[PDB]
RNA sequence: AAAUACCGGCACGAGACCGAUAGUCAACAAGUACCGUAAGGGAAAGUUGAAAAGAACUUUGAAGAGAGAGUUCAAGAGGGCG
RNA sequence: GUGCGAAUCGGUCGUCCGACCUGGGUAUAGGGGCGAAAGACUAAUCGAACCAUCUAGUAGCUGGUUCCCUCCAAAGUUUCCC
RNA sequence: UGGUAAGCAGAACUGGCGCUGCGGGAUGAACCGAACGCCGGGUUAAGGCGCCCGAUGCCGACGCUCAUCAGACCCCAGAAAA
RNA sequence: CCGCCGCAGGUGCAGAUCUUGGUGGUAGUAGCAAAUAUUCAAACGAGAACUUUGAAGGCCGAAGUGGAGAAGGGUUCCAUG
RNA sequence: CCGACUUAGAACUGGUGCGGACCAGGGGAAUCCGACUGUUUAAUUAAAACAAAGCAUCGCGAAGGCCCGCGGCGGGUGUUG
RNA sequence: CCUACUAUCCAGCGAAACCACAGCCAAGGGAACGGGCUUGGCGGAAUCAGCGGGGAAAGAAGACCCUGUUGAGCUUGACUC
RNA sequence: CCAAGCGUUGGAUUGUUCACCCACUAAUAGGGAACGUGAGCUGGGUUUAGACCGUCGUGAGACAGGUUAGUUUUACCCUACU
RNA sequence: CGGCCGGAAAGGGGGCCGCCCUCUCGCCCGUCACGCACCGCACGUUCGUGGGGAACCUGGCGCUAAACCAUUCGUAGACGAC
């Protein structure tokens, strides 16, 4: 593996990564970009109000058509969801990362989400049938999610 | 080519910011021209729309055929009890406009008054004017006071006094009361101001305000409809039912070239819970409050010069969807703006009135208080009792 | 008979030719897979490393997957990987 | 009407012992068949099916026609021509 | 020359655009000035010099005209009899 | 793998509704609406709106959404994972 | 002694409702066209178009009339008259 | 006005046509109907539900019309068989 | 003459624009906006393919003659407006 | 230096007196000598205790709040919003 940046110095820091994981880019890029400045615990509490419906992500860059909700108002917006697959796909991932904590013998009540990045996957195919014999596309958006923790205060 | 039948527009283009109004209390845009000739009084009040009933009177308009006969008439009751001045607030004539000056306050301001300045009370601390209220228990804070009014009665021109409601008297849920600057329309500046100090902190009942067989103007935002379509709101003409893809709208939305859709044209979106205000609204009774004398509660609002009878403007079952009227009230003639419940501005007349429509004297035969709950027969209990005799739950 | 002709067939030797979207349709399980009732139509598809030395063992998870170790000049070459 | 569907669905409709409806077997083949006749049907193809070859058919007509610098630089007029 | 006339159809002569930028005409294939290698100084053409906008911010000259639709620059962009 | 002197060409791309492959914006959008209807508990399980068992409420209503064949399909049959 | 289905009539009765749901023809005076039933452009025309029975001509007594076939002591009508 | 199924908001899943660059107007001139140019109006992030004025919107190298010394189906008193 | 602020209608026949008549009324003025306006409808008229009649043609067919039946697609993009 | 009086169209920093207050200087002619006299040279000299922000000191005086979500309402409502 080659991660995106270096940890500022390879003691103070744990990484967890994962390839070719079956959830929307488009809701996993803003629920990892929600969760970007964060103490750890609150990373966990946030998610979890996520898969509870208590607390939305706001949806930024890939805001299309999404709808506008109470809770984005916190984060300074009008667009927000809840959405419980990318919530739980890299709450599984903060998991294996204070795992990797405690093997690597740091104080995990300190751990601070550093660097978080969600990349494309390679898409996976299969058909949807359309008017007039007619066969379309119906391919998958999978995503490699990478992330570096750091203890501080 | 041209237009082939001659028609009306379908709507005014003078309330065309068809938009949910920001406002829930109807704000006065224009108070009444005053002259300094005039006793000094209030032009405002802040009503509560309680419901609609019949009126039965003789009326005296000659020439007509309706004169010296009987008729029926919608009548609207607002309930309004006392309104309780807090605050004293000065303008000033700027060139640019007409600008706010000074603010003063009260000492004691009510509970009721005080959850305006908040929007969640249950988590607040109450803290609210505790430092401005020092300023009256001081004789440093005293010669600002003193000071604050030398300076209102010399600069600023146009004095207007902070009223607010007694909520805590209306049979509604809501406690957090309405505060409105209401203006003190009459004499000079020095005269207006000495009078605006002595009413500080004490309560105006409607009878000081508004009179009998007064012209007065309502102002309120109109009941709420939703998302209305155009021959739901516009009120176009319908297409006629073989039209594919929908018969509930308007066909041409303009020409070709000019090549963007006019301001005029008639869309869907918002329909009601509009700003309006309507004039000459004709008072035809104030009605006392609910009185307790002797010990025994006196409730005969509703008792004309030609009933006797002890029955309350209250009919069988109270008013539906408002709660039971205890309080002083205004019986305007007509319609008003605005759904059940709804705090309405109640403002004097912009105009002159010299009509016979506008200076027709009023006189009671009868007052409904017949049940609006279903299709009602009796005006008391003791009617339907006399009348259907004893029950089996008797 | 001999001298002449020969894109089929069996075997060889060569080239100022092409170098995997090129050169045969076919460098591979190609007249294959697949399509058409049939006559017929007809693809895509080469490369880890010198050597599998192809990652024991610890650890998180239901698992895919990770984090440490380990082999190698190199995994910044990890099985469809120059 | 980017369908449920390269002709379908709903209601409402035509006929319902006869010139009726229908499965299999069988005969007719491409300037040919078959047609209670619409140039209809002949495998989603019909005023001449489908497949391969002649064949890279021909086009006074459309469209494109790939590096730099310097030097010279036009014509839309005469006559004849299905 | 034909046509009531046409930003119409057809000729002669010379000059242009097409094949050509540049300064002026606010704008514009053809008008007016003038044709171009890459630059500094000077000065002109045709047009300009209230502000946009380089230049009249001259103590410019002499008259004319008041418009409840003033007037204001080749081609040229809206007028007559009276 | 290249310089210089000669030699040879399938020798230079932005376009051809160019060929082949690959990726965008639209877009987390259109959509996932024909034929009445689902619910409470328990089991197995890491995990249950959807599996399985029970209890209830329903539909097909013998020209059936039931039991058997013909043509066509070719192991789709059955058990266990 | 043993009966299985009808039919007609009467009394009383209900808030005049009673083929109580479902099933289930709107009617009349004419004009044009085609007699009627039947058929037709599968996927924009179901019609007054085609057909039809009835009517009317034309060909031929077989070595023949009408038609097929590259060919023939070849073939269809014809197991006909 | 009422009902059912949508549309709408959410969890999960998730295409497509189309697209020089793109996207606010009045007049001017111009291939005589400008989103871009000239002179003026003017110009405030990111977005949701709608809507059908405009993009001379999409769709398919106009099925009308003409030309081509390009054809095919049919006809006959065309030419040659 | 100043003067476009507000009006300028309901019907019989016709696909009609236009026409003409009945009735009402203050009055029943004339126009433009791609001869406003089909991803707004409609499809009566024209203007494919089926058929009938009349005139013309030897015929196939023709009619600026009459007649009847004849598929009206897409917005989820940018702007405009709400 | 503490008070004595003003300022509202976008309040504006000033006028005047006592005393608490300390010189006898300040302005203008003439003597008296001095200061990196930095050896010909460029952004010199100001308004500047400027504006805006991260922070570290050392003193006092002072203050302990509300918004949003979540819940509820139904005068409101596609969703937000209210």
């Amino acid at each position: 593996v080659r991660y995106s940046l270096d940890p500022e110095n390879p003691t103070k820091s744990c990484k967890s990564r994962g390839s070719n994981l079956r959830v929307h880019f488009k809701n996993t890029r803003e629920t990892a970009q929600a969760i970007k400045g964060m103490h750890i615990r609150k990373a966990t509490k946030y998610l979890k109000d996520v898969t509870l419906k208590k607390q939305c992500v706001p949806f930024r860059r890939y805001n299309g058509g999404v709808g506008r909700c109470a809770q984005a108002k916190q984060w300074g917006w009008t667009q927000g969801r809840w959405p419980k697959k990318s919530a739980e796909f890299l709450l599984h991932m903060l998991k294996n990362a204070e795992s990797n904590a405690e093997l690597k013998g740091l104080d995990v009540d300190s751990l601070v989400i550093e660097h978080i990045q969600v990349n494309k996957a390679p898409k996976m195919r299969r058909r949807t049938y359309r008017a007039h014999g007619r066969i379309n596309p119906y391919m998958s958006s999978p995503c490699h999610i990478e992330m570096i923790l750091t203890e501080k205060e | 080519s041209h237009r082939k039948f001659s028609a009306p527009r379908h709507g005014s283009l003078g309330f065309l910011p068809r938009k949910r109004s920001s406002r829930h209390r109807g704000k006065v845009k224009s108070f009444p021209k005053d002259d300094p000739s005039k006793p000094v009084h209030l032009t405002a009040f802040l009503g509560y729309k309680a419901g609609m009933t019949h009126i039965v009177r003789e009326v005296d308009r000659p020439g007509s055929k309706v004169n010296k006969k009987e008729v029926v008439e919608a009548v609207t009751i607002v309930e309004t009890p006392p309104m309780v001045v807090v605050g004293i607030v000065g303008y000033v004539e700027t060139p640019r406009g007409l600008r706010t000056f000074k603010t003063v306050f009260a000492e004691h301001i009510s509970d009721e008054c005080k959850r305006r300045f908040y929007k969640n009370w249950h988590k607040s601390k109450k803290k609210a004017f505790t430092k401005y209220c020092k300023k009256w228990q001081d004789d440093a804070g005293k010669r600002q006071l003193d000071k604050d009014f030398s300076s209102m009665k010399k600069y600023c021109q146009v004095i207007r006094v902070l009223a607010h409601t007694q909520m805590r008297l209306l049979p509604l849920r809501q406690k957090k009361a309405h505060l409105m600057e209401i203006q003190v329309n009459g004499g000079t500046v020095a005269e207006k101001l000495d009078w605006a100090r002595e009413r500080l902190e004490q309560q105006v009942p409607v009878s000081q305000v508004f009179g009998q067989d007064e012209m007065i103007d309502v102002i309120g935002v109109t009941k709420g409809k939703g998302y209305k379509g155009v021959t739901s709101r516009w009120h176009t003409k319908k297409l006629p039912r073989k039209t594919h893809r929908g018969l509930r709208k308007v066909a041409c939305i303009g020409a070709w070239h000019p090549a963007r859709v006019a301001f005029s044209v008639a869309r869907a979106g918002q329909k009601g819970y509009h700003h309006r205000t309507e004039i000459n609204k004709k008072i035809y009774k104030i009605g006392q409050g609910y009185l307790i004398k002797d010990g025994k509660l006196i409730k005969n609002n509703a008792s004309t010069d030609y009933d006797l009878s002890d029955k309350s403007i209250n009919p069988l079952g109270g008013f539906v969807h408002y709660g039971e009227v205890t309080n002083d009230f205004v019986m305007l003639k007509g319609c008003v703006v605005g759904t059940k419940k709804r705090v309405l501005t109640l403002r004097k007349s912009l105009l002159v009135q010299t009509k016979r429509r506008a200076l027709e004297k009023i006189d009671l035969k009868f007052i409904d208080t017949t049940s609006k709950f279903g299709h009602g027969r009796f005006q008391t209990v003791e009617e339907k009792k006399a009348f259907m005799g004893p029950l089996k739950k008797d």
